[PDB]
């Protein structure tokens, strides 16, 4: 959605329509600052969302002694050490697919063979 | 800023209906032209002297106002990093002079976008309507209500320059 | 250490998943009403909406969390400065001795000495209170977004066992308070009724 | 338990006792078996009180 | 607007603009380094608070100050009863012919006299003093100046 | 349980001061959008600041606790994923001891820090009472061989049931029970002995792992109704 | 030091014998905000000190990117003599230093 914030007061901008040009403008509700939008999308509802599948991956994820290790091959550096974990979305509708993080290039790949 | 600038301590209540320095100067000009038993026993609760001193000293926050009221910043006392800072002033010879720091104040601008009042705000918060109109501030700006100190002073100053 | 009393702060996500507007309201001690979180943030000195969101969400591209926060900033739009927000807090308080002008300070004191007391109770720590409040809101939103599961109440790591030490500690604290109260009452009675 | 790795779904991880009483339960099996036993003891107490009221 | 704001003026001056924020950190390649590490380790090691003190005296001796004790308190603290009870003196009723005149000069001084103030100035017993006061003055109880004697209008209106 | 203990709590101020000196940037200058990797530092549930290098801070904190500068009862947890560093000093937390496992590359695999030389002096002090220098449980604690761990810190550690088979890198008797190896090479601790999970009443049962669990519960209750010698006086 | 507010009566002309305006004259003065360790801040923030002596020297590489502080030999060889000034912020804006003292009250 790419929230936009005002330049002069840092408040949130809102979409407005200018019929003189039939375009989309983003204006502030208190200080009268306007800016033309770069994209025509203003709202998005994600009923089925995948944001958070790999949440929590950091530069030292391999230091975690509790994460299980695997021998799968990383298809970006050809290394065999890696830590894997299941999806981090706590909806009781997510698949049991695994996510692998390589301990040599920080690349994240998956075991999915259905859709990938 | 529009010089001169004043940095004093003052009450911040109703810091939208306080006379600007320029307005006061103009009013001074026209004024000159115009004239031309207790319970006998109570308990005090011990309070650390330092906090009471801090409470009394910081009761009236710093207010930084320019001449025309265009800039009005209110300072707030910060205690997280107040007494661990040190200042090095670069003299005009390459050298450094060290000065301990006393306090840190965080200043936030006031009255730049024509804020409402508490009574007006509460009427809108209550079910006057399902939700406040998106462009209410723009609408009320044209009616003339809810102006700023800067505009409230400029129109008065122009009301004098016109004569 | 110091007073042993407990004050609870609750941050509630009103509305269900089938609603068109779910706002967040926080319960403050001695206020009698659940205030929108934005109003509390402005009462702490953070007026810009962008800064408030920065205190809540720590990722600039987590639009899904920001989308759920937009109704909150919309609810408290009519208040746009520290003093008006404080007066909004104060008039909800249950004191009715504050008239209209001691009422801003009353809310300020409530936010200082009774709001999130376990961080501090001294003047000049609004930034810590705002950051912690954002931390609570962030965790609330993470669970509401099916990114975290509700905290397990039986997790033995969130429990404490009070032994004879703490048990006798609170008993002694209560009894010593009563003893001191009796001492002063005797002092007052001796001063007034003219005794030795 | 803090003896397996995160996201482990093998039978040994989620409470499958592979041994018999003759051979002896391992410490993980002993605790999981105890958890199941506690369920029965609680059920016995609660159902006894509730069925008694139903009978009356 | 508001005509009074109750400011507090002070002498202020901007005496510099911050250009760099610095963090002083001791160099690890310094000889005296690792003395700071020990100092920082002593910060957590320290036990500034001290334990309660146990009395090793005979228990009977320690309890000799408690309860019904043969010893008498020598304290002068909050002996309010002693302060005002000590002072006491009697006064004999003086002749009416003199006090009667004294009250009139007094009433000429002020047009309203309280009872406590009157007894203090006259320094006479309230018993006799009441007789003359009622004979000369009257007390208004229900008026705003309640419980205050004032000279009767017969002699005041002169 | 037999080896369970409850902390009495200490002052958190010394730890907060220690954190400030080692780069725990205060919370008054934290810009979340200019440091989207900083670890939030909590002490007794109070967000005191952030740290740019949590790994070194945790290493320094753990070493200090093990050598005996921070009280062993203090619990330190590093939620690497959540980017949080929680320190608990309050009283009322239940903890228990565990062996410490370190690499010790001399053999090339992780192994307990406690060796047979230590055990020799442990029993030497045990039997000299019935005079070598005293060597007690505290000596194990101060030498970094055992570690108090509470339920919250237990969430971030990997524990081996025995050092016999789990620690060594990796016919069978048909009568022995089937033991699962778990084939993990990242153990951080080891159980002193699994039997210590039981309490006072269940520690008198012989072969409680060859019984159905409710029978063990019944005996625990009934063993308190048995006549014996409650005291010698 | 309580005083009137708006002051349309022009009472500041006699109640105060000094200008009440903020002095924007020394603002163009470079200043470094330095955070000190506890052992160093406990002896540099002392008001029974700071007699104008040389606390040490500040050394900057000709090409920049590295600064170091060298204290004198007055520390009594109990603390390090060499420190590294770590620039947590090279460019700083909206931060200023302002003083505060009382005004002369008569005439
Ligand atoms: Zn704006
Ligand atoms: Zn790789």
């Amino acid at each position: 959605t790419t929230f936009r914030f005002c330049r002069d007061c840092n408040n949130m901008l809102y979409p407005r329509e200018d019929k003189e040009n039939n375009r989309l403008l983003f204006e502030c509700r208190t200080c009268s600052y306007v800016e033309e939008a770069g994209s025509p999308l203003v709202y998005r509802h994600e009923l089925i969302t995948n944001i958070g599948e790999t949440a929590g991956v950091v530069q030292d994820i391999g230091s975690d002694p509790t994460l299980p290790r695997s021998d799968r091959e990383c298809p970006k550096c050809h290394s065999r050490e890696n830590v894997f974990f299941q999806s981090q979305q706590r909806r009781k509708d997510t698949s049991m697919v695994l996510f692998f993080v390589c301990l040599s290039c920080s690349h994240i790949f998956t075991s999915d063979q259905k859709n990938k | 800023f529009h010089l001169p600038v004043r940095l004093h301590r003052k009450d911040t209540r109703n810091l939208q209906f306080q006379l600007t320095r320029a307005e006061i100067v103009q009013r001074q000009k026209e004024i000159s032209e115009y004239k031309k038993l207790r319970r006998k026993t109570r308990q005090l609760k011990v309070l650390d002297e330092n906090a009471k001193k801090l409470r009394f000293e910081e009761f009236y926050p710093w207010v930084m106002e320019d001449f025309d009221g265009y800039n009005t910043w209110v300072g707030s006392y910060e205690a997280g990093n107040s007494d661990s800072y040190v200042l090095l002033s670069v003299e005009d010879d390459g050298s450094f002079t060290m000065i301990p720091a006393d306090k840190v104040y965080k200043f936030t601008a006031r009255n730049k976008y024509a804020t409402l009042t508490i009574d007006e705000a509460e009427k809108r918060m209550d079910k006057k309507s399902g939700e406040v109109p998106r462009w209410l501030m723009k609408h009320l700006d044209n009616i003339g209500t809810t102006t700023t100190r800067y505009d409230r002073t400029r129109r008065k100053l122009k009301a004098v320059a016109d004569q | 250490k110091g007073s042993r009393f407990i004050s609870t702060l609750q941050v509630k996500l009103y509305g269900r998943e089938g609603s068109s507007a779910r706002t967040i309201k926080a319960t403050l001690p001695y206020i009698k009403q659940d205030i929108p979180i934005v109003i509390i943030f402005r009462a702490l000195g953070i007026i810009p909406d962008g800064e408030i969101l920065e205190h809540i969400c720590y990722d600039v591209n987590d639009w899904q969390m920001l989308e759920m926060l937009k109704p909150c900033v919309e609810d408290g739009f009519v208040i746009q400065d520290r003093e008006t927000a404080l007066d909004f807090i104060g008039r909800r308080g249950t004191a009715l001795g504050i008239k209209k002008e001691k009422r801003i300070q009353y809310a300020k004191d409530i936010l200082q000495k009774e709001f999130l007391p376990h961080i501090t109770q001294l003047e000049g720590f609004e930034s810590r209170k705002a950051f912690f409040l954002g931390y609570m809101i962030n965790r609330l939103l993470l669970c509401a977004l099916d990114r975290k599961d509700q905290d397990d109440r039986d997790h033995f790591g969130k429990k404490r066992l009070d032994l004879a030490g703490p048990l006798l500690a609170q008993l002694f604290k209560t009894l010593f308070k009563k003893l001191t109260k009796d001492i002063f009452r005797y002092m007052q009675r001796t001063v007034e009724e003219a005794h030795d | 338990l803090p003896h397996f790795s995160k996201d482990d779904y093998s039978p040994e991880s989620k409470g499958f006792v592979e041994n018999s009483y003759l051979r002896g339960l391992t410490p993980q099996e002993f605790f999981f078996h105890a958890m199941g036993g506690r369920e029965g003891l609680i059920d016995t107490a609660v159902k006894t009180a509730e069925t008694g009221y139903i009978q009356r | 607007y508001i005509p009074y704001v109750k400011t507090i003026p002070k002498k202020t001056a901007i005496v510099g603009t911050v250009c760099h924020e610095c963090q002083v950190m001791p160099s690890m390649n310094d000889p005296n380094y690792h003395k700071i590490v020990e100092q920082r380790r002593n910060i957590v090691k320290l036990n500034n608070k001290e334990r309660i003190t146990t009395l090793d005296e005979t228990v009977g001796v320690t309890m000799s100050h408690t309860g019904m004790s043969m010893r008498s308190d020598n304290s002068n603290f909050l002996k309010v009863g002693r302060e005002k009870a000590k002072s006491n003196i009697k006064s004999i009723r003086m002749p009416k012919k003199e006090i009667l005149d004294y009250l009139f000069k007094l009433f000429d001084e002020y047009d309203y006299w309280s009872l406590k103030g009157l007894k203090e100035r006259t320094r006479q017993p309230e018993a006799h003093l009441k007789e003359c006061l009622d004979k000369v003055a009257t007390l208004v109880k229900k008026g705003p100046y309640a419980f205050k004697y004032t000279l009767r209008p017969e002699y005041k209106k002169l | 349980s037999l080896m369970s203990c409850i902390s009495v709590g200490t002052d958190p101020m010394p730890i907060i001061t220690f954190l400030s000196e080692w780069g725990m940037e205060p919370l008054e200058d934290y810009v979340p959008h200019q440091s989207p990797d900083a670890t939030r530092v909590f002490v007794n549930g109070v967000w005191h600041g952030v740290h740019r290098n949590p790994a070194r801070l945790m290493e320094t904190l753990r070493t200090l606790r093990r050598k005996g500068d921070i009280n062993p009862e203090v619990s330190m947890i590093r939620d690497i994923r959540e980017k949080e560093l929680k320190i608990f000093t309050d009283a009322g937390r239940v903890y228990r001891p565990l062996f410490i496992v370190e690499d010790d590359e001399s053999l090339g695999h992780k192994e307990l820090k406690v060796r047979k030389g230590h055990i020799a002096k442990l029993m030497a002090t045990e039997y000299q009472d019935i005079d070598v220098e005293e060597y007690t449980w505290s000596s194990l604690l101060n030498e970094g061989l055992v570690e108090y761990i509470d339920a919250e810190e237990e969430e971030s550690i990997l524990i081996a049931m025995q050092p016999e088979d789990l620690e060594p890198a990796e016919d069978v008797d048909p009568a022995k029970r089937i033991r699962v190896s778990h084939h993990a090479t990242t153990f951080t601790h080891c159980e002193i002995h699994p039997s210590m999970i039981l309490g006072v009443a269940a520690s008198i049962i012989p072969f409680p792992d060859h019984n159905q669990s409710p029978r063990n519960t019944y005996q625990s209750a009934m063993g308190k109704q048995a006549m014996g010698v409650f005291l010698t006086n | 030091e309580v005083f009137d507010g708006n002051d349309i009566e022009n009472n500041e002309t006699k109640v105060y014998e000094e200008s009440l305006d903020l002095d924007l004259e020394r603002s163009n003065r470079q200043v470094w905000l330095v955070r000190l360790p506890m052992f160093l801040a406990e002896k540099w923030r002392d008001r029974n000190n700071l007699h104008g002596q040389e606390l040490g020297k500040i050394r900057i590489n000709k090409d920049g990117s590295k600064i170091t502080l060298l204290l004198n030999e007055n520390d009594n060889d109990s603390i390090p003599h060499e420190y590294d000034l770590e620039l947590t912020k090279k460019v700083v804006e909206n931060e200023y230093v302002f003083t505060e003292q009382n005004l002369k009250k008569y005439q």
